[PDB]
């Protein structure tokens, strides 16, 4: 019952609508992050969602009091009964406090009057993404955060525990299946609106694409796709209906390729890396199918070999045989070479 | 109506003055509060979203010494709307997802006080908590789950967790039924985990879920192998019917293709291979090796030796395919 | 003044009713006398093993403390009064996901007769579990179950009842089927006991006895998968020498039934055990990849690679007569073996 | 409406021997089926009640089980006064009883 | 404190029901919008999500407070308790406020009785899109707003100096189109329940056909050009030119059928619709120009890719 | 304790009426409803009709409809049987019983033997 | 200033001592609810989930005596919130599955008393609404989806409705632009529907939608009709090209059996052949007769072929021209 005595003067004659010291000085909110999970990443929607414990300090003089207990842990409830914060993400497109079972929210009143006031948020930040060298991209997803209705002479937010210790991930909490959180820099900044000055805190997660799994599911496939194409060349260029099949099925195999490629990436024109790729693989793949063209073109006997004049290989597929798998090899090289030694 | 008004004054007696925001014993021992399972099912088991929907009648027990009444015999079960002006454990999934009590016909919780404090308090809650899965393995992959229950806002110095019964305290989980599971093994640990903030206690209940590799031969492998089988048919060709044989070879390639970018849209964008595209590469190979098998063939002749090479390759494929199998069957299995 | 009399029995009704204690509390059993009005059987989700159900769920018990005395019999309220009353704590044993509609307002009357009885009706849309064994699909039926009780009371606390006959305390409105591929035969209700950790509780059981119609999928699945067999088995009337021919209709054919096996499981859950249509897909991969090896058979005796025109041609495949007779009756055999097999169960 | 069948008509066992007696349903009934028994001039008087549990102030001798369609009352030792006849009835409907079964020693 | 003791002035004896000078005059309401990033425009749906900084501005008599206090920068907690206008989106299909981790609202109060009342909104705005030079067409998106209840008599709108201030559109999710330009307006519209005044904000966003042209055209063009080798190839070659011709022709039928996913169900032919057909009827007649031929060859290697850029000068001018 | 006491013996010819009733003790006439059976001379129990004594709603059996009439009194617990145009066939013993539940007939009457002759 | 106090206390006045509990004329005549609807739209017609997505401004005006006030000369509009503090119909819509009414940037909600009395009570409501729709006839079909207007709890003697207008009521039909459909008619309709807890007042707006044939004639007749054509290309073609009409005629069977199902897919599980199918079949059967042609021209030459084809390359467009006449003006008429 003390302690129901020692909380209650508290929120007596408090006023929740007003900043502490109001009119007096700036309120300065201490900011870290200790994300617990840093959830998937949205190609699609240049979105990405972090679980995150979201932990605000700041200090209330009229939260202070003198108890046996030098802290007071209180239900997450209490929360709505005193003034905290009005924090929003800039870039926060959609966010979940969650209340399974109950609001997942700390507050805890220090006997100096110091709050610790934590969250559990699922927050679905805009990451606005420059997918050109994409799938080797690195992207820094910033996560904008601040005030909203108070301006940079009311609530200024600073990292409590400095720069290179206030944003912590746990080495186990990262859900990113196709992205490597290479790390983070933290950065604060003051942005200008038509209703004034506001602190901006910026944290940018630096994520590094893991080209595994398109190695796999479209590099791999083009690859084998256009060696395919390049295994015309070897099949007797009398064999005019099998030749054929292999370079339509290569051909549409490649547009497939791409519409699905496409399928994963946003509607975005930026022309990314992957199509280059894919329309260098479209053109050798293309290319095998006109070289064939050729071939039939000058095929004149259209008797295949026995044993009555009889066709000699083509020194296109001769040639076609060695440049393919060789100018193919060096833009192999050339194309690895560039993304990959991008800092 | 008598007894009625008895039991009024009782409960009406219990909240008043109760202080919601103060834990028991706040600033004394921490509350031991004892948590028991029983699944009532488990739903959607998702690689895609690494997740896992969970229905269950989580019952949290702990003792209350403001909530002990001696005067009523009798266990004393109150309506779900008395939860919100009782203290209960601030108790969350850290991998829960999306999560909801039900609410039909009204809240899906339980609040059943005992003469001597003790608070027996159930929810209905279907959670989607998250669950990592190491699909190196998939589809032969014990996948284990856990749900990671613990407090938020209460240290271990506030709050103790402990499983009311030890092991039997979660208990229908041999009834739950799978549609691609078969659950194999159940565990309870109970830890103290330890952030920036504090040491918090933590009960983690991790299912250990074996997949049921009997869907997949009907879906995956065997047509993997009949198709890879349907290849070795252009063996049995004779070289000459190039329009055939390429036909059914390139045929075998792109379909094995389809079929390997059919499971990963169906799969989650992860870099590591996974067992099933082991299995589907080495599909892939050897359908992409019968091609380049009749391509051997037609640079041979058009270019008795060009029997030699189909005569030890339909044997060959078919046994070095079933070595690929033991070998491969032998490593998951 | 003409409604201030209503006013002052609503407020005497309420003055000191604790709405957190049941009727009887420490003195008798609550008996709660149940009914279901579907005003329609919503659709039936295989894939998730759930079934969508909208009911005006009715509550009848008597609660004593709302006796009354007035110019009426019966007070038609809105929900709003509902709220300040106990009411059961029912839910649904199987429920999902339900939902309680309340556009425009909450979707609840709540009647008082003067003698204290309660009819408490709500409208739901309970998506409940139908735990399905498919191993007939598509010609399977399911007594898909819709158990409810309360939640928190126990058998000696609160114990639950049919209004009516229990034949006849479940109706179905005569247009409220939303079923696609299903047909609701009837319903059986039973009562039971169930053991749960916390106590005996009483479980109102019913019983929607679901027969699927094949006739989604003996368009989708089964005329496919015959006509590929069928498509598979013209293969047999060309003549051998037509190796690429042949050859396209296999590989084609064969390609197909393994894109309708993927097609067909794709609609399921997936169960770990054949269904009825995977024996007859297996059955159909069977008969076209025979037809292929029967070709390849064919093949390996194709002594000459030139067709009939107008100096020795081959002949015609005995292994292609017979399979023309053989392979057209085996498959005729096996429909009708396996559609007897299937369709005279019960 | 629904017709209970008892299939024994009569029996001849002996005091202190097990007897079955044996009641069917022309369709569905659920657990909704009850025994009643039926002295000469006396007025039914229930036993068990659905199709397994026993009505308050009964002796236990009197064990009844079964399942839809099919329904059994066996007494493990009859008594002097468990001679009578014995009607089975259904209330998943409305209600039908069925003819009565009677014992003799 | 001073503050508080002012603000349970103003709220003393609010009836927060009743607007500023009811029955006496209008409510002159001046509303600012800051675009803070256009949502991706959902052409399927015929919408496109925004998200602003929705500032509306009013002078109440009643919140008028003299103090060397000159303006009193308030949380969302005083949103509820004050007279607000029910301003709606007349073509929202659904709108979000934000509410993480608070509501996201500011409310600021002058001593003149002047109110600054700015909320933070994700609308799914309604835009009727007009398909026929898909995906060369541009689209003037509006944004309607307007007092539910009160008519023209009870609140008036009028746009301020700073009408729209559009933000930097660099970080726009504006994926496939390119914010052209902004338009505003005010019109008074006739309803069942009175006369409304309504402000429409035109986005007159300009399709980027950059996207579309390797995802759709290029493909199409490409199979038709696939069409074009048939020519070359020998005509003797039946299965081979069989083959490239119903593959290419089946194909035409599969990119028809995707081409329509991304398009709302609309009951006429597109501009894309339109370019898949023709390339359908030229990879048609080619195979058709095989059909004729096998029961000549030279002069279609010259008029098929002579006919078809033709018709790109004319579609593409269009 | 719970006892229903029926009205008693009765004779009478074809062509008239007769009205038995069937009073109820030890509980609230209104809670519960009362069905009525008849049983011939070494035959199976017939159910004729139930009454519900709160609304005095009334259901009958087909093969009794017209031939019988249940009314009850609220006031005095008593539900009633009347039977009109009597026959040989209708000479038998009539039974009242409660209904306690959906399961069981709890107390039945002690009997009403008929006799037309 | 002094007309808000009088308005002030006026309004003060209504709502003090307001029941909301009993409705108008409780114990009396029931009341007569009036209705109006403006609808805004017509989102999407959902045939998988069957049902609509409609949105409008849904009013309904009744009179309420407690309500009337006489001191001021006007029409007062109050703010949205003041409608939980009335008692409103309970009017829910017996087709929906899910409804909201829309919330920015306020509850979008209306409320303006009269002087007689009349409430005027505005909701912009967005409804997807039930509508089991017999698609026998599809695409050719006409849905006679309706929105069930009736009142919960309140029986024809506690309560009355009528649409305010005959046809006055319902505005803004003509002015909805469908992308598939277009909207023939509208029918309003007052009625008496009887459950066993009474009888209630229903108003059913009825939707009479015409299906919009061209959008389906270029997506599902045109493929059809140029793959059916495509087929017909088959009997031009020499016999002893086996290669070519084989992989022309299979092509085109395995591509029509791929759009029956692709359609299918788009549509629900349905165990009845609509037009749609009636048509594919009618297609189907074409195509694969025209593979069994040459399957026939094969089986003759070698297991007078010329004469079959010239009669196939007739008879097929032909008899395919009469399965269009009859299917078109069975189904259109
Ligand atoms: C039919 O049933 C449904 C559900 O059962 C009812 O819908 C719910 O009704 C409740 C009660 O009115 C709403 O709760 C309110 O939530 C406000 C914040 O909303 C956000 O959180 C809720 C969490 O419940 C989310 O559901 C919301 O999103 C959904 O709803 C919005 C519309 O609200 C939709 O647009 C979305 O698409 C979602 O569908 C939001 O994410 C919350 O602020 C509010 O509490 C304030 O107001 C109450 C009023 O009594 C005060 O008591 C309270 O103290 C708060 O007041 C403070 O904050 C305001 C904010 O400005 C200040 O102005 C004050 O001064 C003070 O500081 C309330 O808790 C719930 O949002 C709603 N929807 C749900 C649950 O999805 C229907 O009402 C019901 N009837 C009908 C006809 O449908
Ligand atoms: C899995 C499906 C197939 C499995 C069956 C596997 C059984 C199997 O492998 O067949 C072998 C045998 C081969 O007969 P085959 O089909 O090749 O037909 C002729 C046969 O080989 C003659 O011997 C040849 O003449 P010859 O004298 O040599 O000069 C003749 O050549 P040609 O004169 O025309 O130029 C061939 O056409 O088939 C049967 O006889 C019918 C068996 C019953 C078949 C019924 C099986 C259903
Ligand atoms: C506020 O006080 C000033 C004096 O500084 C006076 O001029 C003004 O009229 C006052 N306003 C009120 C009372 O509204």
């Amino acid at each position: 019952t003390i302690f129901t005595r020692i909380l209650d003067r508290l929120l007596d004659g408090y006023d929740n609508r007003l900043r502490p010291g109001l009119g007096d000085a700036v309120t300065e909110v201490k900011t870290d992050i200790y994300v617990t999970s840093f959830g998937p990443v949205s190609d699609t929607d240049m979105e990405y969602t972090i679980d995150v414990f979201f932990r605000q300090t700041w200090h209330d003089e009229r939260l202070k009091f003198d108890g046996p207990m030098k802290i007071l842990p209180l239900n997450n409830l209490l929360a709505s009964k005193i003034w905290t914060p009005d924090t929003f993400f800039h870039n926060g497109k959609k966010s979940v406090a969650h209340n399974m079972t109950t609001p997942n929210k700390l507050l805890r009143l220090v006997d100096n009057g110091t709050l610790l006031y934590t969250m559990r948020l699922t927050i679905h930040a805009e990451c606005p993404m420059h997918l050109e060298d994409f799938p080797m991209d690195v992207h820094a997803c910033p996560l904008k955060f601040g005030s909203y209705a108070y301006t940079k002479a009311e609530v200024i937010y600073s990292w409590t525990l400095g720069k290179n210790k206030s944003v912590e991930v746990a080495q186990d909490g990262s859900r990113l299946n196709q992205y490597d959180l290479l790390g983070h820099v933290v950065g604060t900044e003051i942005i200008r609106s038509s209703t004034g000055e506001y602190v901006v805190m910026t944290t940018h997660f630096h994520l590094k694409r893991k080209i595994g799994y398109f190695v796999i599911q479209t590099y791999l496939p083009c690859i084998m796709t256009v060696i395919l194409s390049q295994v015309s060349f070897w099949l007797n260029r009398e064999s005019v209906p099998a030749r054929t099949v292999f370079g339509v099925t290569t051909v549409l195999t490649m547009t497939t390729l791409s519409i699905s490629a496409r399928n994963s990436l946003p509607k975005v024109a930026y022309a990314t890396a992957m199509d280059w790729f894919i329309a260098v693989c479209y053109a050798f793949v293309f290319s095998a199918l006109i070289e064939f063209a050729t071939v039939n073109y000058f095929t004149k006997r259209s008797w295949a070999w026995e044993g009555k004049t009889y066709n000699s290989v083509s020194k296109v597929d001769k040639i076609s045989r060695i440049i393919f798998p060789v100018l193919f090899a060096i833009f192999n090289l050339v194309y690895w070479a560039t993304y990959v030694n991008r800092e | 109506p008598s007894n009625m008004s008895l039991v009024k004054e009782t409960v009406d007696r219990l909240l008043k003055g109760y202080d919601i925001r103060l834990r028991p014993d706040f600033g004394g021992p921490p509350v031991a509060v004892g948590m028991n399972i029983d699944i009532a099912s488990i739903d959607m088991v998702s690689e895609v979203n690494m997740d896992y929907t969970l229905t269950m009648y989580f019952q949290q027990a702990w003792r209350d010494k403001r909530l002990s009444y001696n005067v009523i015999p009798l266990n004393l079960t109150l309506d779900n709307r008395v939860a919100d002006q009782l203290w209960v454990p601030d108790t969350y999934f850290l991998n829960d997802k999306k999560s909801f009590v039900h609410g039909v016909t009204v809240k899906n919780r339980m609040i059943r006080l005992h003469p001597d404090g003790t608070v027996l308090y159930g929810l209905r809650i279907t959670t989607t908590a998250a669950c990592m899965m190491d699909l190196r393995r998939y589809p032969l992959d014990e996948q284990n789950c856990t749900l990671e229950i613990e407090s938020y806002g209460y240290t271990t110095d506030d709050i103790e967790f402990y499983w009311r019964g030890d092991d039997n305290a979660v208990t229908g989980v041999t009834k739950i039924e799978l549609p691609q599971f078969s659950i194999v093994d159940y565990k309870l640990i109970t830890k103290k985990v330890v952030f920036s903030t504090g040491s918090y206690p933590r009960l983690s209940l991790s299912f250990k879920l074996k997949r049921n590799i009997g869907y997949f031969i009907l879906q995956t492998y065997m047509p993997s192998i009949l198709i890879t089988i349907l290849s070795w048919v252009s063996f049995w060709i004779n070289y000459d019917a190039s329009a055939a044989r390429v036909a059914l070879g390139i045929t075998t390639v792109l379909t094995m293709t389809t079929i390997n970018t059919h499971l990963r849209e169906t799969l989650p964008k992860i870099p590591y291979v996974k067992a099933i595209d082991m299995y589907l590469m080495g599909c892939f190979v050897f359908v992409f090796m019968a091609l380049l098998e009749y391509a051997l063939v037609n640079y041979i002749f058009f270019g008795t030796d060009v029997n030699a090479i189909d005569r030890w390759s339909r044997i060959f494929f078919p046994v070095v395919f079933s070595f690929f199998n033991i070998v491969y069957w032998l490593y998951y299995v | 003044d003409n409604t201030t009399v209503f006013t002052r029995i609503l407020d005497r009704l309420l003055d000191g009713y604790d709405n957190r204690l049941r009727p009887g509390l420490g003195e008798r059993v609550t008996e709660v006398k149940t009914d279901i009005f579907v005003t329609s059987f919503g659709p039936v989700s295989d894939h998730d093993m759930e079934y969508t159900i909208d009911v005006f769920f009715r509550q009848s018990w008597k609660d004593e403390r709302l006796k009354f005395k007035g110019p009426m019999t019966v007070l038609r309220l809105n929900n709003l009064m509902a709220s300040k009353i106990w009411t059961p704590d029912t839910f649904f044993h199987n429920g999902k996901k339900s939902v309680a509609h309340n556009m425009t307002m909450p979707n609840k009357l709540l009647r008082i007769t003067e003698d204290g009885t309660l009819l408490y009706t709500m409208r739901l849309t309970v998506r409940a579990e139908c735990p399905m064994h498919l191993e007939d699909f598509p010609m399977d039926a399911h007594a898909c179950p819709l158990k409810f009780g309360s939640y928190a009371y126990t058998r000696a606390e609160v114990v639950y009842e049919w209004t009516r006959e229990p034949a006849r305390s479940v109706v179905v409105a005569e247009d409220g089927s939303r079923l696609n591929q299903y047909d609701l035969l009837g319903q059986t209700v039973d009562s039971g006991i169930v053991q749960s950790s916390t106590g005996e509780y009483v479980v109102m059981t019913t019983h929607f006895h679901l027969k699927r119609k094949i006739g989604y999928f003996v368009i989708q699945t089964y005329l496919p998968c015959i006509m590929t067999v069928i498509l598979s088995q013209v293969s047999f009337w060309l003549n051998r020498e037509s190796v690429p021919a042949r050859t396209v209709f296999g590989v084609t054919t064969v390609l197909t039934m393994t894109t309708l096996s993927i097609s067909a499981r794709n609609s399921l859950p997936k169960v770990a055990y054949a269904t009825a249509m995977d024996w007859f897909i297996a059955v159909c991969y069977a008969f076209v990849f025979s037809a292929l090896i029967e070709f390849a058979t064919v093949n390996y005796f194709t002594k000459r690679g030139y067709a009939w025109d107008g100096k020795t041609f081959n002949s015609v495949s005995k292994i292609d007569r017979l399979s023309r007779i053989a392979f057209p009756l085996l498959f005729g055999i096996f429909n009708l073996v396996y559609w007897a097999t299937y369709l005279n169960r019960e | 409406y629904i017709v209970m069948t008892q299939s024994p008509k009569s029996m001849s066992m002996s005091l202190g021997e097990r007897v079955t007696l044996s009641c069917r349903a022309s369709e569905y009934v659920g657990s909704y089926v009850s025994w009643y028994q039926q002295k000469p001039e006396q007025s039914p008087k229930l036993l068990i009640y659905g199709a397994s549990n026993r009505y308050t102030g009964v002796p236990d001798r009197f064990a009844g089980s079964g399942s839809a369609t099919d329904f059994t009352l066996t007494i493990t030792s009859v008594q002097a006064e468990d001679l009578a006849d014995y009607h089975c009835g259904q209330t998943y409907n409305y209600p039908t009883f069925g003819g009565g079964t009677k014992l003799e020693i | 404190g001073d503050v508080t003791v002012i603000l349970n002035n103003l709220l003393e004896g609010y009836d927060n029901k009743l607007r500023p000078d009811i029955g006496v005059k209008p409510t002159l309401i001046h509303t600012d919008m800051y675009v803070n990033s256009i949502g991706p425009v959902n052409a399927i749906n015929m919408e496109y999500t925004i998200d602003i900084f929705f500032a509306q501005t009013w002078y109440d008599r009643r919140l008028k407070f003299n103090s060397t206090i000159k303006v009193l920068r308030l949380n969302s907690n005083m949103v509820g308790k004050i007279w607000i206008p029910d301003t709606f989106f007349r073509n929202s299909k659904k709108a979000d406020a934000h509410w993480i981790t608070t509501p996201n609202r500011m409310l600021r109060i002058w001593n003149d009785g002047r109110v600054l009342y700015t909320l933070r909104l994700t609308i799914d705005a309604e835009c009727q899109l007009q398909l026929h030079n898909f995906p060369m067409d541009e689209h003037s998106c509006p944004l309607e707003f307007s007092s539910y209840g009160y008519p023209r008599e009870e609140i008036v709108y009028q746009w301020k100096r700073s009408s729209v201030e559009v933000g930097d559109t660099r970080s726009w999710r504006l994926y496939q189109f390119s914010f052209v330009g902004l338009r505003n307006t005010t019109e008074v519209v006739k309803t069942t329940s009175g006369d409304y005044v309504v402000m429409s904000v035109y986005f007159d966003l300009s399709r980027r056909m950059g996207y579309f042209t390797i995802q759709t055209y290029i493909p199409c063009t490409l199979i038709v050009v696939l069409s074009w080798v048939s020519f070359w190839i020998n005509k003797d070659a039946v299965p081979a030119r069989t083959s490239l011709g119903i593959t290419t022709v089946l194909t035409m039928t599969t990119l028809s059928t995707i081409a329509r996913k991304s398009l709302p169900k609309v009951s006429y032919v597109t501009a894309m619709d339109l370019f898949v057909s023709v390339c359908f009827i030229f990879v048609f007649s080619a195979l058709v120009e095989y059909g004729t031929l096998h029961y000549m060859d030279s002069y279609a290697r010259i008029f098929f890719p002579t006919a078809f850029c033709l018709f790109n000068l004319v579609y593409w001018v269009s | 304790e719970i006892q229903l006491q029926q009205s008693g013996p009765e004779l009478v010819k074809p062509g008239t009426s007769v009205k038995v009733s069937c009073k109820a003790s030890g509980y609230s006439f209104t809670d519960y409803n009362m069905y009525w059976v008849k049983q011939s001379h070494g035959k199976s129990l017939e159910w004729i009709g139930y009454i519900d004594p709160y609304n005095a709603d009334t259901t009958y059996n087909r093969e009794f409809k017209g031939k019988a009439t249940l009314t009850v009194d609220k006031s005095s617990s008593t539900a009633f049987m009347h039977l009109n145009s009597l026959t040989s066939e209708d000479s038998a013993v009539y039974y009242c019983a409660r209904k306690r539940n959906n399961f069981y007939f709890d107390y039945w009457g002690q009997g009403t033997p008929l006799t037309v002759s």
